[PDB]
């Protein structure tokens, strides 16, 4: 049993753990889907950040308890809710083919949503690095030290799921980046479909064929729209709260022996 | 009772090459009831019957009836199918056949004798006469087109345009643009095909309108003026039945 020991892992275990990301996840285009999909990546990242927030208190609480512990051996406003749901459409409706390839090919086209997938992975490795600090003592031995040390273990645990949640976000938006460029893949580019108007406005002696290209052109786009209205459905990331530290107050000041000779 | 083989063979007429140029998502259906009524519908807009075209004499437009209302016209919408069954519901009738060709036909089946068209069974002419589209789906504005004499036919038309120059045939533009959303099956693709096509009324409206002020025919404004009369009823229903749903 030794006092500095407990004493050094209470600063230890009270250390700054790492920045979370703060940019926020920009849309790749201008598609009411991509924007959904940016939208509860923006909830989702603001909750978390709120709740490592409140764990980081917890750790404040665990430090301070730690002291009070080492003490018995000598002399030294609102709450977290769930992530809200973006409310996201069904089956699209009609769309001019003009208009989807417009608005698909407007935006960043996916490089927010790979440094928000890169700055949340990042953090994922880093917490992971971190769990040192939540391990067993070497020297103190008893009730109060087996209470400390499962009280650091749920710390543990709970670090390592905020660690594997930071990846599903990482993993979410780096979905929606692959689900944009299969859609700029598939749908119609857009100087195609305005030629393809002039096209008609040069030989209407060729519209008789024009059109069953439009109507592919149109099918398609539609496949596009409809499965990015399916995919770019992200789930919200609820969180659970950090577990409460273990509670020592601080002792009664300690009797002198050997008084009165 | 009879003329089921009438209603055969105005329903091979309007499946003739005459009119049916490669428009994608154009056909007829035609229906007739225990009556003895025939009643037509397409699938392009609210009362359009192609430029220069007669329906003989029994024969009901669906889509330009006054007695059904304009919500459950514009409901029906390029589904000619489910216009003349609309028709017949609100005029009290039970239908004894839909004739087409069965792609066409594919969709309702409630106690119908389902008859089908081969290339055979349509003649490639179209050769009926009748009525002109004035008469059809305004003939309360085909009987005051009739006691116009020639020389006053000015006074049923507004003024003569501020513009003296010709307005400027886009048709061929505003005709495919009415046809884009004709290629989908979306929900919506109705109303916006009901936008372009109350542009491409308003254009046509408007090249009558230049057309009967600018000429000194007598047949020639005759057909200026009928044609102008008919679009101001089409843009019309157009106006009501894309403001009903909205």
């Amino acid at each position: 049993v030794d006092q500095q020991e407990i004493l050094n892992r209470a600063n230890e275990v009270e250390a700054p753990m790492a920045d979370p990301p703060t940019d926020v996840p920009i849309t790749p285009c201008e598609l009411t889907a991509a924007k959904n999909a940016a939208q509860q990546l923006v909830l989702s990242a603001d909750n978390m950040r709120e709740y490592l927030a409140a764990g980081a208190k917890e750790r404040q609480r665990l430090a301070t308890s730690l002291r009070n512990a080492a003490k018995a051996y000598g002399e030294v406003s609102a709450e977290l809710t769930d992530t809200p749901r973006v409310a996201t459409a069904g089956e699209p409706n009609f769309m001019d083919l003009k208009e989807a390839a417009r608005k698909l090919e407007t935006g960043d086209q996916g490089a927010s949503l790979a440094h928000f997938a890169d700055g949340w992975n990042t953090f994922n490795l880093t917490l992971q690095g971190d769990v040192k600090r939540f391990r067993g003592f070497d020297n103190w031995e008893g009730d109060a030290a087996t209470a400390c040390e499962a009280s650091l273990d749920q710390q543990r645990q709970w670090i390592l799921h905020m660690a594997k949640l930071s990846a599903a976000m990482a993993k979410q938006a780096q979905y929606v980046a692959q689900l944009h460029v299969w859609a700029r893949r598939e749908h119609p580019t857009y100087e195609d479909i305005v030629g393809l108007e002039r096209l008609y406005a040069e030989n209407p002696s060729a519209r008789d064929q024009i059109l069953p290209v439009y109507a592919e052109y149109q099918q398609r786009s539609e496949k596009v729209l409809t499965e990015y209205n399916n995919k770019a459905a992200l789930e919200p990331v609820n969180p659970p709260k950090p577990p409460p530290a273990i509670k020592i107050d601080p002792p009664p000041p300690p009797q002198e022996q050997g008084l009165i000779p | 009772g009879d003329a089921l083989r009438l209603a055969r063979r105005i329903a091979a007429a309007l499946n003739a090459s005459d009119n049916n140029a490669g428009d994608y998502g154009f056909f007829w259906i035609t229906a007739v009831t225990t009556d003895g009524s025939i009643v037509v519908a397409n699938s392009y807009g609210l009362a359009y019957i192609p430029d220069g075209m007669e329906l003989p004499n029994k024969v009901y437009l669906a889509s330009a009836d006054h007695a059904i209302p304009v919500d459950e016209i514009a409901r029906c919408a390029t589904y000619p199918v489910l216009a003349v069954q609309a028709w017949a519901a609100f005029h009290d009738m039970t239908l004894r056949a839909v004739i087409g060709t069965a792609e066409q036909l594919a969709s309702s089946d409630p106690g119908v004798a389902k008859i089908v068209l081969e290339p055979d069974d349509i003649p490639e002419s179209g050769k009926m006469t009748g009525r002109s589209r004035l008469e059809v789906v305004d003939p309360s504005a085909a009987a005051q087109l009739a006691d116009t004499t020639d020389q006053r036919l000015l006074d049923l038309l507004p003024p003569a345009p501020v513009d003296v120059n010709p307005p400027g045939d886009e048709r061929h533009m505003l005709w495919f643009e009415l046809m884009k959303p004709m290629t989908s099956t979306a929900t919506g693709r109705e109303a916006a095909h009901l936008r372009a096509f109350r542009a491409y009324a308003a254009h046509s409206q408007e090249i009558a309108l230049h057309q009967a002020h600018t000429a000194t025919d007598a047949a020639v404004q005759r057909v200026a003026v009928a044609d102008w009369l008919y679009w101001q009823y089409v843009t019309g229903l157009l106006d009501r039945a894309l403001a009903a749903a909205c």
